[PDB]
């Protein structure tokens, strides 16, 4: 909004802003080293305690 | 263009509203050491030679 001027200094025009807002696309990445000799017993089925 | 005329009448016989300096929010100009250039503000006058 704007105040309508009372005097004849300048015409109290309307105001609208066209603003463009650029987004912040972030990438987060860790690692988790996991040993394959646990994967080998992951794939095997167990039968003994 | 929408005009809006408004009329204000004073229903009191004397003053009814008061202004006062409350707090200096800022001193805009500085109190520095300048000088009005008289060769700029009285530019027509000059010496003989």
């Amino acid at each position: 909004p704007t105040i309508a001027h009372g005097d004849g200094r300048r015409p109290s025009k309307q105001r609208t802003f066209i603003v463009v807002k650029n987004c912040h696309k972030h990438h987060i990445s860790t690692e988790m080293e996991l040993s394959m000799l646990d994967l080998e017993i992951l794939h095997s089925i167990p039968e003994t305690p | 263009e929408v005009h809006h005329e408004m009329a204000s009448i004073d229903t009191g016989l004397s003053y009814s509203s008061t202004m006062t300096p409350a707090r200096v929010a800022a001193i805009t100009t500085d109190m520095g050491i300048h000088t009005q250039d008289f060769f700029s503000v009285f530019p027509a006058e000059a010496f003989g030679n």
